[PDB]
């Protein structure tokens, strides 16, 4: 129930305003910055806000802060979801997130912003779909949006029927300082760009645990996804029946399903890492990487973030394989592989001064960090089986998936 | 070819599920 | 004597600082927050003197960037006004046509300036042309 | 070895906080690494690039041993930006400064007369107590010498060297000596600075300063008469600066001495009506006069005069004129408070001003212009302007007619009646500290108990979020609830209090979530006393004492044991130790 | 800008 | 400037005209004041162009209270614009009808939105929807007289999903300012067809159709169960407010749900998995989930019970987040978890926020607090954090001893020998206090306890009126258990505090302090040192009926602050 929908800026100011509901006057807006500093320099900072009757609960964006002013007792979900939403669209119809854009396309933004939601209540969240009825360079609105079909636009015709899947692997690891894994989950991500002639109802089907059991195949290798979200294209009901993935892909590349599920196996890569900091005289970095994943699979561009010292200078690199840069803006050392075969072990001893006099204030130990990037390496051992694409002209449809496997949340904890 | 696995065709359904 | 003397902008940035007092460095920053803070959030009808911790917290911007001195209850206020405003004219006649631009570029030959007119918070010459002559003998040094 | 002008601008170019904070890092991680290396070329760049990010808001504590090696160096500029790192990361908390001492020596003898007055500038911006220990030696030696431009340094010098060792000033007495013959506008002033430090800190140098009366009168006709000059001549005042430095020494000179005052009239006289105080020069040269008149023993001519100057600048429409008016008139508040009284319209008038320092200065002029007769008056007009005065200056002005009640109220039961409307109108704004010095009074009085009790029964009831009037409510009944309510052992008429009431209202405090953990050891302590000074509501607390006896806080959970404890085995006894506490002043 | 002026313009 | 704009604004050529438009947009969106031109760009409104009639439409609303007066001269352009062919031009004059606030409009602009309530088009549908709920915001009264309540209610009946939905969500809102008085709820038959439209439902239209269900109240297991298996597909919504709203449903229909059969199993089995896919959302939306979390905790705290690794607040987590993490982690504390709990904790010690410092301290005190089988871990925890030598850990370590001894002291003397050299010179009032009060009642295993007490006797008449308190507490009782060596002590304090010491409260238990000793000094053994009773801990747990009506509103702003609708609304 939000009450007017506003874009400020880094320096406070409101680069565009959309009233929604009109309860609340438009010059509250001023104490919104201050409120901010107040909250931020005392450590009271929140996304929500309140200018006292009146809550100013408001996401940041990449350059600026989209605060949705309210009054009554609104929901704040659907506030988020609908910021989210009209972010997504921004992105969609604007490359960049920026002050650049603001001031350029008022002329779309301002219609965009009235007819995504009236009274603070959206009713049309989909950029594909609504670049049909607004544009910046206006003809009846679509029967999609009207249609319960509300993500797939009817009458497209394409000269070829290729889609192309991503099962993209989020590797997410809490090693604590003790050395063990506290948190390890893995979450599953299959995005696809369809782009087909119509309107194909695809059929996807994968070795799923639930779904081998029910068909009484519970023995081979399937996935066992704790948490399973279908998109909006996705039939929560087909889903529900008998594990039935049964929606109709939109026209370009969206996510249709997310799996997460804890994950029990050993790390794809063990870093052995030492720090022989001698009291403000030298510091020594014994850091070895072992990789745990198949010896068949190769980690493309390995970035092994090391939290160096905030003062350390004069460093030296005594490696093994790999670059190793120390950014001072970022105040780490990057372990930057390019190619890392499975089962590669790297070694690596750093060197690098300290002055003499002590820091004024502590500076905490950050994690360390890999960005491992291996593809074509599926993890969960989830694969796919088959895409049933249905179409009522009939077509030879010619579906395409890729796995790949990244580093997600795999920070390790110093020591 | 493609960074982070080369793209394989799927296919349409369980065809050992009938 | 002056407590402390801050040249800060509109915008909240500070262009010069000189704080004769030995605080702690956390506690210059809050000192130094509180002090913008109150300026910032004071009127263009305010006397252009605060008593804030119990000391004549003088402002006199001239330009967008403004002025600040921390004098202790003891003395004249008028005083710390004429010693800016002397401060200001030399600085100006120093550089010439002194804008904001210079200030943050030629910070050290401020800092040098207020170092050879005012030590210790208390002023070291009274003229405005002996101040200049020793500041270009001190200069053309090399 | 970037330049500063390159450095600014890069720096100029970020515009977000993060991006700000990445180029500094990036800026500093070559610094550390330059400095590392022992850099000695363009080691000036990068000091220069290390002050700007620390005046940035960056750390600098790693460099602190290049700023000691560059003050020990032979470049003129590379000792410059070393003197500038040492005056502006350095002080005397750093704990760095020590082996500065060693560098300062070694410059304090060099030839050059600028790397000379550089260390002096920076051993006075940066004294220390145990620097200025092994430097008062060498001070002493420059302040001999006959340098104009090093004479000013020296007399600075020797002056933050007696503010950080007061001790110090008996090696300074024979260095100053015959020293008012100085015809440079700067020695003149620094001589006359020093000389009013040493006065300010000891009076045993006042008798042997006291006889450079006449020579510093002299002086100033002389700077007087010399009305024009090219240097130190600033709209129409010549050594505006000098002129103030000779006002404070003569008013901080003969304040109790007649000889010393007598001598000055003259002059003070002849400056009070010769001087043009158009510009602001002039309105400062009066008003420092003003306050030299005030602060001695002058001829009621010049208090006159003051008088009428001050009463001149009142009217002025210049928010600083006025704010010098104010604080003079707080000034000369004791001194010459008859004639004070002609202004109590200008400062009524001042309260209502849109000036917070001028608000703040006739708050204070008001307060401290309170006498034994116009106190009654004074006091409608103290409860309008807290009633309509600002949220910063609610417990200013609470505080400031609490004083004035305590201090000159001209009768108990409108002393007592004016801190009840203060309790009940201040809310939060009343300091808890005033709350003992109100519990004192209500003790030390024993006249005026029915009519407070009943005030105070009527004002709690009413309202229970203000801790100090809900504590001085829950004094002020375990004090008198012996005359709060009379004859109420037993079911009576219906009067205000019920002997039940009271019970309730001190349950529902302790209970409240409205509680500091202070009102409620009051409510607990009033609950206790009333065992014995309360007879009919009796049993009851008991329960409430052993229910509450197992709260979470550790006093008061202790508090509870023992008033259980005294319940249920100390019957007999718990009158024994109930008795009124003694009243002391 | 603002800033290029000078501070009092003598 | 001004004459300019007008004189450009004035003219036949439509090419100036919407430079014109485009110009007096742009100065609005800057920041300038153009309320004083709108009579003239009143003229310039009837154009064939879409481009500028949506301009003078947004200006007209954002100019519409402004001038009241002016605003006179549109209602025949609205009139006008209502009966247009294209659906989109009907839907924009809706909208900019019901946007516009003024009292002297919204009187005649009842027929356009009679004539669209009934509209073919289903954009135009959902524009009437949401001007029947603005007229009816702005004038309940007119909206009432209007008889558009009827209208609305046959709306959720018929075709046009997203229709429906908008009109559910009008409705809804009337209600929420409505008095209750005829109430606009429906049978199970409505029930069932707005599910039958949920599943074709869009995100947004999501949220309506689920928000209705949570104010009817189910009657039978039969109905509650048919309602719960229709929200079960919800929790495999992309949308996470979709999936709050099913969880905040499921929650609701659950008090009528019978814990005896399989379905409250099979429910409380499947939102586990939603609440660990919601804990995974948006920095933004952590602080939405960790109160959802905590509001749904105190209710059934058996879902959640064995989820405690998603429970770790993340390095790069927001310091919201990160305080809720602790809170949650707090909720979920077991003697299963115990280890954990402690590492995690350990682990959040090493950090620089000093109020995440803090608040990690008081989980741990919680902790500890709640459950006596890890009391020992907990001891050894602080006692470690205290030699970590850390003024801010140092004071929270202190604060946890001294509450830890009065909740489990019986086993607590063998951590007072530690305690007795731990650094007292600390003059936080909280510490201070806490080791004073310690060391009065734990004054036994430690032998030089009349010696630590003289250093803090220094300035007990200026330290503070509860440390000047917990100081003659303490030498009170160090004087009723040993004499020998507090005999004087105990006669200073009281000098002190009955002479010297002006503080009320104090005064008064200095003076019966000096009764009690001069009374009876053995009866001071039985009545000050005397065996406290159990301390009732302060409860974490909401009252049930505020948890009900939390259930209730769930995702609202009454959610997060934990605080009931009426209590925060104005």
């Amino acid at each position: 129930s939000a009450s007017a929908v506003y874009v400020l800026d880094l320096k406070g100011k409101v680069l565009i305003c959309r009233n929604y509901r009109g309860d609340v006057d438009m010059s509250e807006v001023e104490h919104f910055m201050p409120i901010l500093m107040e909250k931020e320099e005392e450590g009271m900072l929140s996304p929500i806000l309140a200018h006292g009757g009146v809550r100013f609960m408001w996401i940041k964006h990449n350059n600026l802060y989209l605060v949705a002013t309210s009054k009554k007792n609104a929901c704040v979900s659907l506030v988020f979801s609908f910021l989210y939403k009209v972010v997504q669209v921004f992105s969609e119809y604007f490359k960049e997130l920026e002050e650049e854009s603001i001031r350029d396309n008022f002329v779309i933004i301002y219609e965009l912003l009235d007819e995504l939601m009236d009274f603070g209540y959206p009713q049309t969240t989909d950029s594909k779909i609504l670049q049909e009825y607004i544009t910046q360079e206006a003809p009846r609105p679509p029967a999609t949006v009207t249609n319960a079909v509300s993500w797939r636009s009817e009458g497209i015709k394409y000269r070829k029927n290729e889609v192309f899947l991503d099962v993209i692997e989020a590797v997410n690891l809490l090693v604590s300082a003790n050395g063990n894994v506290l948190r390890s989950e893995i979450v599953g991500s299959i995005k696809m760009r369809v782009f087909l002639s119509g309107m194909p109802e695809l059929r996807l089907g994968l070795n799923d645990k639930v779904l081998f059991d029910n068909t009484g195949r519970g023995k081979s290798k399937s996935v066992e996804l704790e948490d399973v979200k279908f998109h909006q294209c996705v039939r929560l009901s087909r889903f529900e029946n008998d594990r039935t993935i049964s929606f109709i892909p939109p026209d370009g590349e969206f996510e249709l399903m997310s799996y997460r599920l804890n994950t029990h196996v050993k790390p794809l890569i063990w870093i052995e890492s030492v720090i022989e900091k001698h009291s403000h005289s030298r510091i020594e970095y014994m850091v070895k990487a072992k990789s745990q994943f198949k010896r068949r699979s190769t980690a493309n561009n390995v970035e092994i973030h090391i939290p160096v010292p905030n003062d350390a200078d004069s460093p030296k690199f005594k490696t093994t394989v790999g670059s190793v840069k120390w950014v001072p803006e970022n105040s780490e050392i990057v372990w930057s592989v390019k190619s890392f075969p499975g089962g590669k072990e790297y070694l690596m001893r750093a060197h690098f001064g300290l002055p003499s006099v002590e820091a004024e204030d502590k500076e905490g130990k950050p994690p360390i960090s890999v960005k491992f990037e291996i593809p074509y390496f599926t993890t969960s051992g989830i694969q796919v089986r088959y895409l049933k694409i249905i179409e009522k002209s009939g077509y030879q449809a010619l579906p395409w998936v890729r796995y790949i496997t990244q580093n997600g949340d795999y920070q390790l904890r110093t020591q | 070819d493609r960074k982070g696995g080369s793209y394989s065709q799927a296919a349409g359904s369980d065809s050992a599920q009938s | 004597m002056i407590h402390f003397i801050l040249l800060f902008s509109r915008q909240g940035k500070l262009r010069l600082q000189k704080w004769y007092i030995t605080l702690p460095d956390k506690e210059r920053k809050k000192i130094t927050r509180e002090i913008v803070q109150i300026i910032l959030s004071r009127g263009h009808r305010t006397s252009s003197f605060v008593d804030w911790k119990e000391l004549k917290l003088v402002y006199k911007r001239y330009a967008s960037l403004y002025f600040c001195c921390a004098i202790e209850n003891q003395d004249n206020e008028l005083l710390t006004l004429e010693i800016v405003h002397r401060y200001v004219e030399l600085l100006d006649k120093y550089f010439g046509n002194v804008c904001e631009l210079d200030i943050i570029f030629n910070f050290e030959k401020a800092y040098f300036i207020l170092d050879e007119f005012i030590i210790g918070g208390e002023i070291q010459e009274t003229s405005k042309k002996i101040a200049v002559k020793a500041i270009e003998d001190s200069d053309m040094l090399q | 070895p970037i330049r500063l002008r390159e450095l600014i601008r890069t720096i100029r170019t970020a515009r977000t906080q993060a991006e700000e904070r990445e180029m500094i890092q990036k800026e500093c991680a070559a610094i550390r690494s330059s400095f590392r290396e022992e850099d000695n070329t363009y080691r000036c760049r990068n000091v220069a690039k290390l002050l700007y990010m620390h005046m940035l808001g960056y750390p600098a504590h790693f460099g602190q041993l290049e700023c000691l090696k560059l003050i020990a160096s032979q470049k003129f500029t590379d000792k410059r930006i070393g003197y500038l790192g040492a005056m502006l990361l350095l002080d005397e908390r750093q704990d760095v400064h020590l082996l500065m001492t060693n560098c300062i020596k070694n410059d304090l003898n060099h030839s050059t007369q600028f790397v000379q007055g550089l260390a002096l500038c920076t051993l006075g911006c940066m004294g220390s107590s145990e620097m200025c220990r092994d430097l008062a030696g060498e001070v002493e030696k420059l302040l001999k010498t006959s340098n104009s431009y090093l004479r000013k340094k020296a007399a600075l010098c020797a002056v933050h060297v007696i503010r950080k060792v007061p001790e110090l000033m008996e090696m300074f007495l024979p260095a100053t000596k015959n020293l008012l013959n100085e015809k440079n506008h700067g020695v003149l002033h620094t001589s006359v600075v020093l000389l009013t430090e040493m006065c300010e800190r000891s009076p045993d140098m006042l008798a042997h300063f006291r006889k450079l009366v006449p020579q510093l009168v002299r002086i100033l006709k002389n700077l007087i008469m010399s009305g024009y000059s090219p240097e130190h001549d600033v709209s129409g005042i010549s050594d505006p600066f000098l002129q103030v430095r000779i006002l404070r020494l003569l008013r901080i000179l003969g304040r109790n001495d007649d000889d010393s005052s007598e001598a000055m009239n003259d002059i003070l006289a002849q400056v009070a009506t010769n001087t043009e105080t158009s510009k602001n020069v002039g309105n400062a040269i009066l008003y420092e006069t003003v306050l030299t008149i005030m602060d001695i023993k002058s001829e009621s001519g010049l208090r006159v005069l003051a008088i009428n100057i001050l009463g001149r600048f009142l009217l002025n429409n210049d928010k600083n004129i006025r704010y010098v008016a104010l604080t003079s008139l707080l000034k000369t508040v004791q001194t010459d408070h008859n004639a004070v009284q002609r202004h109590r319209s200008t400062i009524v008038d001042c309260l209502k001003d849109l000036d917070v320092s001028i608000k703040r200065r006739a708050m204070e002029l008001s307060f401290a212009l309170v006498n034994g007769n116009n106190i009654r008056g004074m006091m409608k007009e103290l409860l309008y302007f807290l009633d309509s005065c600002e949220p910063e200056f609610k417990a200013d002005c609470a505080s400031g007619i609490f004083l004035a009640a305590e201090k000159y109220a001209p009768s108990k039961r409108w002393h007592i009646d004016t801190i009840m409307r203060v309790l009940t109108t201040a809310g939060s704004y009343v300091r808890d500290d005033a709350v003992p010095n109100l519990i004192q009074l209500i003790t030390n009085s024993v006249e005026m108990h029915a009519y407070t009790v009943q005030r105070l029964y009527k004002a709690i009831l009413g309202d229970y979020s203000q801790q100090p009037l809900v504590q001085v409510a829950a004094w002020c009944i375990g004090e008198y609830g012996d005359l709060l309510v009379s004859g109420q052992c037993e079911e009576e008429e219906p009067i205000q209090v019920t002997e039940d009431e009271v019970l309730d209202i001190l349950e529902s405090v302790l209970i409240s979530n409205m509680s500091t953990s202070v009102t409620r050891g009051y409510a607990l302590t009033a609950i206790m006393k009333l065992s014995t000074r309360f007879t009919c509501t009796v049993n009851r607390i008991k329960k409430v004492v052993s229910i509450y006896g197992s709260s979470i806080d550790v006093e008061l959970q202790q508090r509870a044991v023992e008033y259980n404890a005294l319940f249920k085995k100390y019957d007999h006894m718990r009158s024994a130790l109930l008795e009124r506490m003694p009243v002391m002043e | 800008k603002g800033e290029n002026t000078s501070l009092l313009h003598p | 400037e001004i004459f300019e704009l007008k004189a450009e604004l004035n003219s036949d050529k439509k090419e100036k005209k919407k430079e014109a438009v485009k110009k007096v947009i742009a100065s609005m969106t800057v920041g300038k004041d153009v309320s004083a031109l709108f009579p003239d760009v009143v003229n310039c409104m009837q154009t064939d162009n879409l481009e500028l009639k949506k301009l003078v439409y947004l200006y007209l609303m954002n100019y519409a209270k402004s001038q009241p007066d002016m605003a006179i001269m549109a209602v025949n352009t609205f009139v006008k614009d209502c009966e247009d062919p294209n659906p989109l031009i009907r839907a924009l004059a809706v909208r900019t009808m019901g946007c516009i606030r003024v009292d002297k409009i919204t009187e005649y602009l009842c027929e356009p939105l009679r004539k669209c309530l009934k509209d073919e088009d289903p954009y135009v549908r959902k524009t009437a929807a949401v001007c029947v709920a603005k007229l009816h915001d702005i004038n309940a009264q007119l909206v009432e007289d209007q008889g558009f309540l009827d209208t609305l209610k046959d709306l959720i009946s018929d075709s046009n999903p997203m229709v429906v939905a908008n009109a559910v969500a009008a409705l809804s809102e009337i209600a929420e300012s409505h008095p209750s008085s005829n109430l606009l709820d429906l049978n199970p038959q409505s029930i069932n067809k707005l599910l039958t439209a949920l599943n074709e439902c869009t995100e947004w239209g999501q949220i309506f159709i689920l928000d209705c269900l949570a104010n009817y109240m189910p009657k039978d297991d039969r109905e509650a169960q048919s309602i719960c298996e229709r929200v079960t597909p919800r929790l495999s919504h992309a949308n996470s407010a979709v999936v709050l709203s099913a969880v905040k449903v499921l929650m609701k229909f659950m008090e009528m749900l019978s814990k005896d059969l399989d379905y409250y199993g099979t429910l409380l089995k499947k939102l586990a998995p939603p609440l660990v896919t919601l804990l995974s959302a948006e920095p933004e939306l952590q602080y939405v989930a960790l109160r959802n979390i905590n509001l749904i905790v105190q209710k059934r705290p058996e879902i959640l019970k064995h989820e405690m690794k998603v429970f770790f607040v993340k390095y790069n987590d927001p310091i919201y987040v990160k305080l809720e993490k602790l809170d949650i982690m707090i909720r979920l504390a077991s003697q299963a978890n115990i280890a954990q709990v402690l590492a995690e904790l350990r682990e959040y010690a090493t950090e620089v926020d000093v109020d995440f410092v803090r608040k990690a301290v008081r989980a741990i005190g919680r902790c500890a607090i709640k459950v006596e089988q890890s009391a020992e871990r907990c001891v050894s925890t602080l006692l470690d954090l205290i030699q970590t030598k850390v003024n801010y850990v140092v004071q929270e370590a202190i604060v946890v001893i001294k509450d830890i001894f009065r909740k489990y002291p019986n086993k607590y003397e063998s951590v007072i020998a530690t305690l007795c050299e731990n650094l007292d010179s600390l003059d936080e009032p909280e510490a201070r206090a806490a080791m004073i009060w310690i060391v009065g009642e734990y004054a036994e295993r430690i032998d030089n306890a009349d010696e630590l007490l003289e250093s803090f006797l220094e300035g007990f008449h200026d330290k503070s009126t509860q440390v000047q308190l917990q100081l003659l507490t303490a030498i009170v009782k160090l004087f009723l258990k040993k004499p020998t060596e507090t005999q004087e002590l105990v006669q200073q304090v009281l000098s002190l505090a009955t002479q010297d010491s002006d503080n009320p409260d104090l005064r008064d238990r200095g003076y019966i302090y000096w009764r009690l000793l001069s009374t009876d000094p053995v009866a001071a053994k039985e009545v000050v040192l005397a065996e406290k009773p159990l301390i009732s801990e302060e409860t974490d747990l909401i009252e049930p009926t505020l948890l009900d009506e939390l259930i209730c509103y769930i995702g609202t702003l009454a959610s997060v602050y934990h605080k009931p609708p009426s209590a925060f609304v104005e």
